[PDB]
C-alpha cells in the first residue's frame, strides 16, 4: 500500500526476486508431485553387487509384471535417490518463505509496526499538505488548512518525541540483514555442494530378491535434468539475493544511520534552524532519502520552529476576525476607543486593519514585530507596551513617529525596553513603570531620552534611589513628574531649579518623611501630590504661598497629624486632599480659604467640624467619611454648593433639617452612621436620587412613602 | 470495551493537552 | 493507473507482443511439462550402430517389457534429443520475463518512479487547472486562483526539482539498449537451433545390456507443434525488434534532453517560455509522443509572463468596482480618495474608475501603471508612498497633461521615482524623508530644475542644514513649508534670494531665534514658526521692516511675553499664540483692531484686559485654559464674535450682553465653573443645542420653554 516510500530498491529486486524464487518453488514442487518417479530396469548378470554389462539382436526378458516395476521403482526411489534431488522444491519454498518472513518482520512486528505507520502517515500527509509549499515558496490560508498545518506541525513534534528516544525499528532491519546475509551464505553452500547428486542415471540395491528375483536395479530419473537446471537458476537468484543483501550491510555499516544531518536542506531554505535529527527517526529518514530526497526537504519544514512561528502569526491573523474585535473595543478614562490584547502568541493584523481605535493595549505579548500596517491606524495614538519586547518595521517606524504620541513602558528587565523609543518624536506622555536603577544600566538606557524632544509627561514608577541627571538635562520641557519608588527615599538635592516648566508634580509612596525644597524653588506648579510619602510634619508650607499657581495640594496618604495656620496664607488652593492622615483637629486658619472647592478629610481622626466651613461658600464635595463628627452643626449647610456630601461611616446621630436648603446636593452617603431616622427635608433636594442618596433600607423606610415616592420617582424619571 | 478503549486512547493520542500537562509536567 | 500518459505506441506494442510471447511460453511450458514424451522403438536390423530400415504381413516382435520401453524412451529424450526441443518454452519464459523486467524497471526503480509519479501528478493536476483555459483563451473564484497560484508553485518546484538531472532518460535509454541486444542474441541462437526440432531422431545411447538393442528410431510427438510454436514466436521477437529498434532510433536522431517550447511560443502570446532540458525534456517529449495537448497546456505554467497575469487577473477579481466604491473616500482637499494600501500588484478596476481624483499608492510593492491610468479623468493627484512607480511613455505623456500635485514618501534614495522630473506641467509636489546622507549632502534632489510649472512645494525632511539646491529651485515657488521635527534650521540669511514666497511655514524648526532674512520678503502674508520653543521674542522690532505679514504663528511656544512694539503691526489679521507662557497682554497690543482670527488658548491670562474694547474686526477669540474669571465689558465692546474657545476654565460667570451675541455660532464650555446660563442666553434663537457646547447640567437649567425651543431649532 503506502510502505512503497519505506522499501528502498534493494528491498524491491529481494522482493521480486523472491516472487520468482516461490514461483520457481511452485513449478518444482508441482513437478515433484506430478510426473517425478525412477524408470528402474534390472540387471540380469551381475558382479559383487555391481551390473555385470557382459543373430539379429533380441529383446532381454525380465519375466517381471507392470506391478513389480512399479514396486520396484517406489523402492529405489526411495532408498537410493539422493535426498536433494527428492526434496529440492520443498527446500527451495521453505528458504524463500523465511526470506519473506525477514523481509517482512518490521512491517508486521508490533513494536516497529507502529513506528513505520506513525512515520509513513505524517510523512506522506505532510508531503501534500499546502502550507509546505507555502513555506518553501518563501496572504490569507482557509480555516481547515489551517487547522490541518497547526495539527500536523503538533503531531510531527510528539511523534519526533516519540521516535528518537529508541532504536528498535534500525536494530530490527539490522538484525534482518544479517539473517537474511548468514542464511544466504549457508543456503550456496549446501546447495551448491549437494547440487551435483541430482543425476539422471541412479544405480540401486536395495534387497527385494524374494519379491522381485533381482538385487541390482540401473534406474533412469527423467526429472534429473530439469531439476538440475532449476537448482542452478535458484542458485543464481540466491546468488543476487545475496550480493544484494552484503549492498544492503555495506550501506548500513559504512555510515551512521543513526545520525541525520539536515545540513543539504537547512541551507538551501532559509530555515537555519532544522535540528540535526537522530536514531530511528533518523534511520527511516534514510530509507526515505533511498526512495526520494524530496520526502524529506519537505518535511524537514515541519521541524524548525521559525516555521511554526510563521504558522502561529497566519493563524492569529486568521482567527481574530474583525467584528469580534469591533465587540472587543472598548474607551478608556480618556473617552478614547480601546483594545486590550493579553496572552497572545502574537499580534494579529486584523487588529491592525482598524481604523476606530485610539488605544492599543499591548500585555504579555512574546517577541513581535510591528507591521506596516499600522498606516491603518490613523486614530492610534496611546500605545500601552507591557511586557512587550516588540521589533520594529522602518515604514511603521516612520509612521510611530509622525503619530503615536502617547507610550507606556512596563518592563522587568532592563532590556525588554525596546531602543527604537528614542526615534519617536512625536511622543509627549511617557509611563517608564519599572525598574530603571541597574549597575552600568542607572539612568544609561534612558540617556536617549534627550532625543526625545516633546516629552512633557513622565510617568516613572520604578525604584529610583535619586533620581536621574537625565530629567535634570529634559525637565526644560517636562510639565508632570510623576515618581513611584514604592518605599525608596528621594535625594533631591533642589535639582528641580533647571526643570521650570512642571505644572503637576506627584510624589506618590516615596517616603520622603519631608517636603523637601525643589518644589519651593518652583514656581510654575499647580497639582501638587505627596501622596504616602510619610510626611509627619507639614510646617513647611509657609513657603508655599511663594507657590502663587498652585491649586491642588494632595497632602494625603501621609502621616500628618495636625495642619500648621499658615494654610490659611494659601488662598489658592483648590482642592485639599488630606484624606486617610491622622489629623485630629482642623484649625479655623485652613478655613480662612475661600477657594477650597474638595476638602476631603475622611479616614481622619477629626471629632468636630467648626462652623467657619459655612464662610466655604465654593465648597462642593465635602468628604468627612469615617469620622468622629458626632453633630454637624447648622453652618455646615450655609454653604450651599455642597454637590456630595459624603457622610458615611461617621458617628453622625442626626442629620438636621437645613439640608433641604441645598440645591445642588447629587449624592448623599449616610449608611454606616448612627443615624436614627431621615429627615423629611432631605427629599426637598432636587437633583438628589436613589443611586445618589445610598443609605441603608430601614433608614429609607423613615422617609414618608410620599417623599419616599418622590425619591424612587427620581430613581425611575 | 475494547472498541471504547482504543476509541478513547486514540482521541486521548491526538489531543493537545496531553502535550501541554506534558509540558507542564516536564 | 495513470502512466498511461508515459507509454507511447512502440511500449504499448512491446507489452501485448510480451503478452502474447507469455500466453504461447505457458503454452508450450504445459506442452512439455504434461504431454512431452518421445516413442522410441528399436532398430531390429542395424548396420555399424545404423538403422539399417531393412502370407500376410506379421508385427515384429521385439520381445521388450513396457518398462523397457519406458526406459528407452526416458533415455533417448534425455540423451539424444536436442536440448532446444526440450526446454524452447522455458527459454521462451525466461526471456519474455527478462523482456518484462526491463520494461518495467522504469516504474518499479524507486529513484526514476517517484519523479515519474511527480510528473505525472503535475500534469495532470496541470491539465486539470481551470485558469489553463483562460491561459488558452487569450473570471476566477477565489479557489480557483487560489490553487493555480499554488499549483504555479508547485509546477516551478517540480521544475528545479528534476531539472538537475537525468536519470529517467539514462534509464529508458540503458532500457531500450538492453531490449535491442537481447533480441538480437535472441534471434541469433533461436534462428540457428530451430532446425533441431524434428519429428524423427535416431538415438544410440548404448543399453544393450539393459534393453538388448543399440540403436532405436524415436518419433517426438510435440516438435512439429514445437515448431509452429517457435517460428511464430520468432516472428514475434522481430517484431519486438524492429518496434524497439524504432525507439532506438527515436532516441538517437534528436536529442531527447533538450525540448523546445518554439512552436508554443511562436503559436501563443507567451514568448518567455524557456527550452526545458535534461529529464523534464525527456518526460516532455514522451508526452508530446502520447498527446501534444498536454504539453501545449502545461507550457503556460513554465512562463513568468502567465503567473504574472494570473496575479493580475487575481487581484482584479480582489478589487471590484464595487468594492472600490466602497473604499472610496475624500480628504482634507475635498478631493476623491482611494486609499490602496499593502497590495502585490495595482489593480485595472481602479484604473477603469474614471471618478478617481486622487490615486493613493501606500506601500505598493512591484508597481509598474499600464497605460490605462489614462483612463483617469480627475487624476491630479498620486499619493505614492513607498512606491517605485514604473510608467510607460504613453501613460507619462499622458501624465504629463493632467497630473498636478504628486506626494512621495521615501527611503533615501531607494523609494524615489525617476520619471517625476520629464513632468514639467504639474503644479504641486511634496517631498518627506531624510536627504542630508554621508557623501550625498542633498545631492538626490539636483533633478527637479525641469519643473516649470511647478507652483507648490512642501518638505519635511528633518535637514540639519538648508540646502543650497533647495534655494536655487525655489525661484518659482509661491508656497513652502519647512519642518525639520527637532532639528536646527541654518537660513544663515540665504533666504534673501526667496522673494517669490508668499506663505513661510517653520514647524519644529527649534529656531530660539528669528533669522534675519525673514525682514527681506515683502510678498510673505503667512509667517509660521510653531513648536520652534521661542521664548522671548525680541526679533519683532525688524519684522516693522516688512508690510505684508498678514497672520503670525508663534503658538505651541513658551513666550513668557509679548513686548510692546508688536503692536505696531496693522497689517496683521491672525494670531495663533496659543498654548504659550503668556501671564498678561498688554492693552497697547490691542491697538490693532482688525484682528479677525485669534489664537490665545492654553496660556496664562488672570483677565481679559482692557483694549479689547477696542478691538472690532475680530470673528473669535480663544481663551481656553488660562486663569481668567469673566467675560469684561471688554470682550462686550466686541460686535462680531462668532465663536468663543472658553473651556475648561475658572470662568465665574456669563455677564449679561453675551445674551445679544446672536450671531454665536460655538461655545466652548469644557468644565468651566459657571453658576449657570443667564436668561440672555434665551434671547437667541438662533444658538441651536448642536450649535453651542454647553454641559448637561449646566444647559439643564434654562427654562422648559427655552430647553424646547432649543431642541426645537436642532430640529427646525
Ligand atoms: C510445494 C508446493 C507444490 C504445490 C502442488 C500443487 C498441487 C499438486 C497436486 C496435483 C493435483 C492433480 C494433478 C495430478 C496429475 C497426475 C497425472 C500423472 O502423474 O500421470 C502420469 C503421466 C506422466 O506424464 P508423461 O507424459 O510421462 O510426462 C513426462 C514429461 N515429459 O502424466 C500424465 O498422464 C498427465 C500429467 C498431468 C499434468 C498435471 C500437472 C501439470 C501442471 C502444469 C504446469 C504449468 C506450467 C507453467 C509454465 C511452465 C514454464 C513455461
Ligand atoms: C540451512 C538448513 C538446512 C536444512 C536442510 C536439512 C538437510 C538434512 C539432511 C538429512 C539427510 O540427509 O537425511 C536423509 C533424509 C531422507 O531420508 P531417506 O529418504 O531415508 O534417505 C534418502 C537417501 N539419501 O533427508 C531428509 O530428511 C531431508 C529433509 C527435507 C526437509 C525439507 C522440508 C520439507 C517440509 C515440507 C513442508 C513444506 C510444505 C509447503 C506447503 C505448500 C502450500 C502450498
Ligand atoms: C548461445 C547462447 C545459448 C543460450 C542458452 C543457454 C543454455 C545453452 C546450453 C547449451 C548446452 O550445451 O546445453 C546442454 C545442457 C544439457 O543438456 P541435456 O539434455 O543433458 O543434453 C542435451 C542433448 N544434446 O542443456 C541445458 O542445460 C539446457 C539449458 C537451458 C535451460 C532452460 C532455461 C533455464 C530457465 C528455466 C526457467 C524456469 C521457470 C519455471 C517457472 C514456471 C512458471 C510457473
Amino acid at each position: 500500500p503506502a510502505y512503497r516510500i519505506l522499501k528502498p530498491w534493494w528491498d524491491v529486486f529481494t522482493d521480486y526476486i523472491s516472487i520468482v524464487m516461490l514461483m520457481i518453488a511452485v513449478f518444482g514442487g508441482t513437478l515433484q508431485v506430478t510426473q517425478d518417479k525412477m524408470i528402474c530396469l534390472p540387471c540380469k548378470w551381475v558382479t559383487k553387487d555391481s551390473c555385470n554389462d557382459s543373430t539379429g539382436p533380441t529383446g532381454i526378458k525380465y519375466d517381471l509384471d507392470r506391478h513389480q516395476y512399479n514396486y520396484v521403482d517406489a523402492v529405489c526411489y526411495e532408498n537410493r535417490l539422493h535426498w536433494f534431488a527428492k526434496y529440492f522444491p520443498y527446500l527451495v519454498l521453505l528458504h524463500t518463505l523465511i526470506f519473506l518472513a525477514c523481509s517482512n518482520f518490521w512491517f508486521k512486528f508490533p513494536r516497529t509496526s507502529s513506528k513505520l505507520e506513525h512515520f509513513v502517515s505524517i510523512l506522506l500527509k505532510c508531503f501534500d499538505s499546502p502550507w509546505t509549499t507555502r513555506a518553501l515558496s518563501e496572504g490569507v490560508l482557509d480555516k481547515k488548512e489551517g487547522e490541518q498545518a497547526k495539527a500536523l506541525f503538533e503531531k510531527v513534534k510528539k511523534f519526533r518525541t516519540h521516535v528518537e528516544e529508541g532504536d528498535i525499528v534500525y536494530r530490527l532491519y539490522m538484525r534482518q540483514t544479517i539473517i537474511k546475509v548468514i542464511k544466504f551464505a549457508l543456503i550456496i553452500c549446501y546447495t551448491v555442494y549437494y547440487v551435483h547428486n541430482i543425476k539422471f542415471d541412479v544405480d540401486c540395491t536395495v534387497d527385494i530378491e524374494s519379491l522381485t528375483g533381482y538385487r541390482t536395479y540401473r534406474c533412469a530419473h527423467p526429472l534429473a535434468t530439469l531439476f538440475k537446471i532449476l537448482a542452478s537458476f535458484y542458485i543464481s537468484l540466491v546468488i543476487f539475493y545475496g550480493l544484494i543483501c552484503m549492498y544492503t550491510l555495506w550501506w548500513m555499516l559504512r555510515r551512521s544511520l543513526k545520525k541525520y544531518s539536515f545540513e543539504s536542506i537547512r541551507e538551501e531554505s532559509s530555515y537555519s534552524d532544522i535540528p540535526d535529527v537522530k536514531n530511528d527517526f533518523a534511520f527511516m529518514l534514510h530509507l526515505i532519502d533511498q526512495y526520494d530526497p524530496l520526502y524529506s526537504k519537505r518535511f524537514a519544514v515541519f521541524l524548525s520552529e521559525v516555521s511554526e512561528n510563521k504558522l502561529r502569526q497566519l493563524n492569529l491573523n486568521n482567527e481574530w476576525t474583525l467584528d469580534k474585535l469591533r465587540q472587543r473595543l472598548t474607551k478608556n478614562a480618556q473617552d478614547k476607543l480601546e483594545l486590550h490584547l493579553f496572552m497572545l502568541s502574537g499580534i494579529p493584523d486584523t487588529v491592525f486593519d482598524l481604523v476606530e481605535l485610539e488605544v492599543l493595549k499591548l500585555e504579555l505579548i512574546p517577541d513581535v514585530t510591528i507591521p506596516p500596517s499600522i498606516a491603518q491606524l490613523t486614530g492610534l495614538k496611546e500605545l500601552w507596551l507591557y511586557h512587550t519586547a516588540a521589533k520594529i518595521e522602518a515604514p511603521a517606524l516612520a509612521f510611530l513617529r509622525e503619530n503615536l504620541r502617547a507610550l507606556h513602558i512596563k518592563f522587568t528587565d532592563i532590556k525588554e525596553i525596546p531602543l527604537w523609543i528614542y526615534s519617536l518624536k512625536t511622543l509627549e506622555e511617557l509611563h517608564l513603570t519599572g525598574n530603571l536603577s541597574a549597575e552600568n544600566n542607572r539612568y544609561i538606557v534612558i540617556d536617549g531620552l534627550r532625543e526625545l524632544k516633546r516629552l512633557k509627561v513622565l510617568r516613572l514608577k520604578s525604584n529610583l534611589s535619586k533620581l536621574p541627571q537625565v530629567v535634570t538635562d529634559v525637565g526644560v520641557h517636562l510639565q508632570k513628574l510623576s515618581i513611584n519608588n514604592e518605599g525608596t527615599k528621594l535625594i533631591v538635592l533642589n535639582s528641580l531649579k533647571k526643570m521650570v516648566n512642571l505644572t503637576e508634580l506627584e510624589l506618590i509612596r516615596c517616603d520622603l518623611e519631608r517636603i523637601p525644597h525643589s518644589i519651593f524653588s518652583l514656581h510654575n506648579l499647580q497639582e501638587i501630590d505627596l501622596k504616602d510619602n510619610n510626611l509627619k510634619t507639614i510646617e513647611e508650607i509657609i513657603s508655599f504661598q511663594h507657590l502663587h499657581r498652585l491649586t491642588c495640594l494632595k497632602l494625603w496618604y501621609n502621616h500628618i497629624a495636625y495642619i500648621p495656620i499658615q494654610i490659611g496664607n494659601l488662598t489658592n488652593l483648590e482642592r485639599l486632599y488630606l484624606n486617610r492622615n491622622k489629623i485630629e483637629k482642623i484649625p479655623t486658619q485652613l478655613f480662612y480659604c475661600r477657594k477650597l472647592r474638595y476638602l476631603d478629610l475622611s479616614h481622619n481622626n477629626l471629632t468636630f467640624l467648626p462652623a467657619d466651613i459655612g464662610l466655604l461658600q465654593n465648597l462642593q464635595n465635602l468628604a468627612v467619611t469615617a469620622n468622629r463628627i458626632e453633630a454637624l452643626p447648622p453652618e455646615l449647610f450655609q454653604c450651599r454648593k455642597l454637590r456630595a456630601l459624603h457622610l458615611g461611616n461617621n458617628v453622625l446621630q442626626s442629620l438636621p433639617s437645613r439640608v433641604g436648603e441645598l440645591t445642588n446636593l447629587t449624592q448623599i452617603e449616610l449608611r454606616g452612621n448612627r443615624l436614627e431616622c431621615l429627615p423629611v427635608e432631605l427629599g426637598e433636594c432636587p437633583l438628589l436620587k436613589r443611586s445618589g442618596l445610598v443609605v441603608e433600607e430601614d433608614l429609607f423606610s423613615t422617609l414618608p412613602p410620599e417623599v419616599k415616592e418622590r425619591l424612587w420617582r427620581a430613581d425611575k424619571e | 470495551k475494547i472498541e471504547h478503549f482504543i476509541s478513547i486512547l486514540g482521541k486521548c493520542f491526538d489531543s493537545p493537552w496531553t502535550t501541554r500537562a506534558l509540558s507542564e509536567v516536564s
